[PDB]
RNA sequence: AAAAAAAAAAAA
RNA sequence: GCCCUUCGGGGCAUUUGGUCAAUUUGAAACGAUACAGAGAAGAUUAGCAUGGCCCCUGCACUAAGGAUGACACGCUACUCAAAGAGACGCUA
RNA sequence: AGCUCUCUUUGCCUUUUGGCUUAGAUCAAGUGUAGUA
């Protein structure tokens, strides 16, 4: 080990760094923005093949910036839809988003099972997932309060007629006297404020 | 004196090996310095050995 | 070398060589233009112009 | 192989709209607040 | 000459032994015919051919249609609404 | 039937 | 030098060494000093990458750091026209 | 009819927003007077 280790020691001593070239592993600390470069460039790919002969292909990056802006909408939950955009290249932005979306949706369930177990001493992976799941839960809720309005109360009328019934029933054989509107002339007020 | 020719072919001659294999700067390094002169876990091991 | 079938760089290479006076060195541009590129009629339609 | 004759139909059908971000402005632009909204999707919802 | 530092590691090749398949060539009719064989064999495996208390309540028989959950499994291909993220959200957020 | 460096302290 | 000898003669052993010792004029590196002062569209800031005739520390040329190490923020005619009138005038 | 001048129109993109994450993360502030000459 230690002879290995002199070699080397003398090699950059006596023949310099090759400090540029070599293919870097993808550790933790890089592994979402290796997933950014990868995906741009699948996405720029799909771009090159879907246009046509003559088309002018400079400005193709733009997609790369309407696919960021689908992303970020994505993560509000709010709908991303551009007027005038071509259907493939909206296809391909939102085919994309998609896969990245699940990407997401993984890592987070892999991170809330690690922060359940104990697994995990990191204060800012326990705040990103903590956001992540902010996320999640907003758009759950979204997504139920628009069924609501659209299927309509879910408690039937005969339902709501029966629980009201059953509460006006019990509450006239408990002589319940209802609670009245606080008085000006309140005697109570003060230590209850 | 293999150390000692390390350390002077690098250019930190601020910092002195002793004769009982310790190193220690000669005075006070800047920033610059102390950064230059961080040998690693090879020198240290072998300088200990 | 770095762009091998812009037409454009060979259109202002052509074009450079020629408002020099430079005909024949922008003869054998065009004959390698025209033989890279066979299928852009631009390069031809320049070349017979 | 001979290049695929074009349209204008074809050229006005591949144009890209510029991207109204309602998050980032990296140069500082001052977008009219028309384009802020476009891609808002919001806006086109039922209330029903 | 090259620019790696890697130590011996696996210097062996490991190679498919008699009755580890592999390096052994049959026709495609018989390969097919195999298929066939099995695929026929596993459907085969598949289809087997070789005073009342209760009475009182305001609502009755509300959980009729509960069990009835698991005929058979879905896979939906839309993350935010399988039931894989809905146990999760209903587990982890409360 | 008995467990002991770095981030992090910044280019005449 | 020695050995052998039919005193005619013969044998054993066979070409080292990229080094002038000689520090101004065949090529080290700073620090002090003065000076400038740490990125993300108000202020304050955690970072991770991307490209290589930019590197430093490190065994790591399959870690991690060096301000997210620094660097990038510039510059910008040229695959390049067609119309339908009117018009100082041209011209059929 | 063509050539030129000015103007209009069409085409024109001519420099015509380098990425990523927990919208990366946060973010009130001194004071402010004067009976009587």
């Amino acid at each position: 080990l230690l002879e290995r280790w002199l070699g080397n020691l003398l090699s950059r001593q006596f023949e310099g760094r090759h400090s540029k070239g070599v293919a870097k592993t993808v550790t933790k600390q890089r592994v979402e923005s290796h997933f950014d470069l990868e995906l741009r460039a699948s996405v720029m790919a799909d771009l090159m093949d879907m246009m046509p002969e003559g088309i002018k292909q400079s400005k193709v990056n733009t997609v790369l910036q309407h696919l960021s802006e689908a992303w970020r909408c994505w993560k509000s939950n709010i709908p991303w839809k551009v007027p005038g955009l071509p259907a493939p290249i909206e296809n391909i932005i939102l085919r994309y988003v998609k896969a990245k979306a699940d990407w997401w949706i993984s890592v987070a369930h892999y991170n809330r099972e690690r922060i359940r177990r104990g697994a995990t001493v990191d204060k800012t992976v326990a705040k990103k997932n903590v956001g992540r799941l902010t996320r999640l839960w907003l758009k759950a809720e979204q997504e139920r309060q628009h069924n609501h309005m659209k299927d309509g109360p879910y408690v039937s009328s005969e339902e709501a007629v029966a629980i009201y019934t059953t509460t006006v029933h019990w509450l006239e054989a408990r002589k319940f006297s209802p609670i009245p509107f606080p008085s000006v002339s309140y005697k109570h007020d003060t230590k209850i404020l | 004196n293999m150390l000692n020719l390390l350390i002077h072919r690098k250019n930190l001659t601020y910092l002195h090996l002793d004769y009982n294999f310790n190193l220690k700067p000669v005075k006070t390094l800047t920033t610059k310095e102390r950064k230059k002169s961080r040998f690693g876990n090879a020198f240290h091991l072998m300088r200990e050995i | 070398d770095v762009h091998p079938n812009n037409t454009q760089l060979w259109i202002r290479y052509i074009e450079a060589e020629l408002k020099n006076r430079n005909i024949n060195h922008a003869r054998n541009l065009l004959d390698r233009a025209v033989t890279r590129l066979p299928r852009v009629s631009k390069l031809w339609y320049k070349y017979v112009y | 192989s001979p290049p695929r004759k074009l349209t204008a139909e074809d050229q006005e059908a591949w144009r890209i709209p510029p991207p109204v971000s309602m998050w980032k402005n990296p140069k500082g632009f001052t977008i009219p607040l028309d384009k802020r909204l476009a891609a808002d999707g919001r806006q086109l919802q039922e209330v029903q | 000459a090259y620019h790696q530092r890697l130590l011996p590691a696996y210097t062996t090749l490991k190679f498919r032994q008699p009755g580890q398949g592999g390096a052994a060539d049959k026709s495609t009719r018989d390969l097919r015919a195999e298929l066939e064989a099995a695929e026929a064999a596993h459907y085969a495996k598949l289809k087997g051919a070789p005073r009342r208390w209760d009475e009182d309540v305001v609502f009755k028989n509300q959980a009729r249609g509960t069990e009835d959950k698991g005929k058979r499994k879905e896979f939906v291909n839309d993350l935010l609404r399988s039931d894989f993220h809905k146990r999760f959200m209903s587990k982890y957020v409360r």
